[PDB]
């Protein structure tokens, strides 16, 4: 067992394309096609205690910070809100973004951050007290998949441009490109210890590099496959395990995918879905997964 | 990539997503 509770999560009408667990552990969130929150339990019966609505169009990204008090999430209509996780009214709406909004991520140490990429390829960051934009890097085309680093001072986009984009908050320019994908990356996450950055794309590839200021010069450390990039070109997701020994990529072919990180293997190849699976999770203290696809549910389950 | 192909892939999703999220769908 080696938990506390592959029982499977019903309750979604339409598409889930982002599911996040709260870093405490104990509660569930995610998202989709719906227009709809759901917040779950991750242990007992696995209820729905709440629901959050607020968005007018589908829910691209939901994301947590480490306080896990305040959920963000990006829609596609062309806002991101910002909610409260115990009582669940939005407390925010950010609305600067001219086209569908891809993604978005919080600031977890520093001041609450949050950068967000869109379908126009601004690429801004909110600082929620300031209801504005503060700063808008321009790609010339659509980001899918944005992300902070440890430090929160640069923000890294993935996108339809085939390079990863990381911007420096101080500098306020493109530092580098990590070329050597070969179609769009819909999805970028990045460790606990903030040292690693995972990166899906269309070339059926899934990738390793490190976010950090000592440079290698050639930051492709790791090159995994077994993932499919399907005709339905959703935003194929990522995540990384809290221990960074395992990491998640969703891929089109309805399995659970879970590398190892030093092995470089696929450890699990798990059945259940149905359509395109968005989002692969990992709970913060248990080694839980769960799995959100386009077939409407949800799979919890223990993989170790 | 190129720039041709960077723009025609940015046409293929512009046309993409204005449709597949569009607000009658």
């Amino acid at each position: 067992r080696c938990s506390s509770l592959i029982m499977l999560l019903s309750g979604h009408e339409g598409e889930v394309y982002c599911c996040k667990f709260h870093p405490n552990g104990s509660t569930l969130a995610s998202a989709g096609f719906d227009r709809l929150i759901l917040l779950w339990n991750v242990y007992g019966d696995c209820d729905n205690y709440a629901t959050l609505k607020g968005h007018s169009g589908a829910v691209m990204e939901l994301h947590y910070n480490t306080d896990g008090s305040m959920l963000f999430s990006a829609s596609t209509d062309k806002t991101v809100a910002v909610w409260d996780s115990e009582t669940g009214e939005r407390v925010k709406r950010l609305k600067g973004h001219t086209s569908f909004v891809n993604s978005c991520y919080p600031a977890r140490r520093g001041p609450q951050l949050v950068c967000t990429g869109s379908d126009d390829g601004t690429v801004k960051l909110w600082d929620i007290r300031k209801k504005a934009a503060i700063q808008t890097f321009q790609n010339t085309y659509q980001v899918l998949a944005v992300t902070f680093n440890d430090t929160s001072d640069q923000i890294i986009s993935g996108g339809i441009d085939n390079d990863i984009k990381v911007w420096d908050l101080r500098q306020n320019k493109l530092t580098y490109t990590m070329r050597g994908h070969a179609d769009s990356v819909t999805g970028l996450s990045l460790s606990s210890e903030g040292s690693y950055l995972l990166s899906n794309a269309m070339d059926n590839t899934v990738r390793v590099w490190d976010v950090r200021p000592f440079a290698p010069k050639e930051r492709c450390v790791k090159i995994f496959q077994g993932n499919v990039h399907n005709f339905e070109k959703n935003l194929l997701r990522c995540s990384w395990s809290p221990d960074g020994s395992k990491i998640a990529a969703g891929s089109a072919d309805r399995f659970v995918y879970v590398w190892d990180t030093t092995s470089r293997r696929i450890l699990y190849k798990l059945p259940g879905h149905a359509g395109s699976i968005n989002e692969v999770a990992f709970h913060p203290d248990e080694p839980i997964i769960i799995s959100a696809s386009s077939d409407k549910r949800l799979y919890m389950g223990e993989i170790q | 990539m190129s720039e041709e192909k960077l723009q025609e892939k940015a046409r293929k999703w512009q046309q993409l997503q204005a449709k597949r999220y569009a607000e009658k769908r």
